[PDB]
């Protein structure tokens, strides 16, 4: 909804955020964490070390 | 003790004007958000308006817009509320609250970092 907000004049007085529910991410330190239990599964790591000739 | 002392009220006919002052004794308003709270008898304290020195902004309630003005004079560490066009519904006691950021300005403030004694305003029809 393209909703305006009166009483605010200068745009950098505040900001706007983005929200998403699916499409999870790796536990990278370059992002801020979400709120609540931060865990909804685990995945496997391809290219594991193994013996060879 | 850092105390806020409000004054400037009284009884005035409807449609007039008044100017309330509340000053701080013990500390200055140099780093305080000033918010005015009104308490009519028989109901709960209602937000009136707030002013911020950090962004020089002023927030006003629905009934307060177009009639009330908030100004600050840090030289004599006081906050002024100049209202005009009095109405009978405006008769109540007024306090001013001084707070150090802390996001206390979310709707109902109900924090009172610094609480002061209020002054009574009567509006006669």
């Amino acid at each position: 909804k393209t909703k305006q907000f009166s009483q605010c004049t200068k745009k950098e007085q505040c900001r706007a955020y983005r929200l998403q529910n699916d499409k999870w991410v790796y536990n990278s330190d370059k992002l801020p964490k979400a709120a609540g239990a931060t865990l909804k599964g685990k995945l496997h790591v391809p290219f594991l070390l193994a013996d060879g000739k | 003790d850092v105390q806020l002392q409000a004054s400037g009220g009284g009884s005035v006919q409807a449609g007039g004007s008044l100017r309330l002052s509340c000053a701080a004794s013990g500390h200055s308003f140099a780093n305080y958000h000033v918010a005015w709270i009104r308490q009519t008898p028989g109901k709960e304290r209602e937000f009136v308006g707030s002013a911020s020195r950090r962004d020089d902004s002023t927030y006003y309630a629905d009934f307060a817009l177009g009639r009330f003005i908030i100004s600050r004079d840090n030289d004599i560490n006081t906050a002024y509320l100049q209202m005009n066009s009095l109405k009978p519904e405006d008769s109540a006691v007024y306090y001013c609250v001084a707070a150090v950021m802390a996001q206390t300005t979310q709707g109902w403030t109900t924090d009172y970092d610094l609480r002061g004694q209020g002054t009574q305003v009567t509006v006669s029809s």
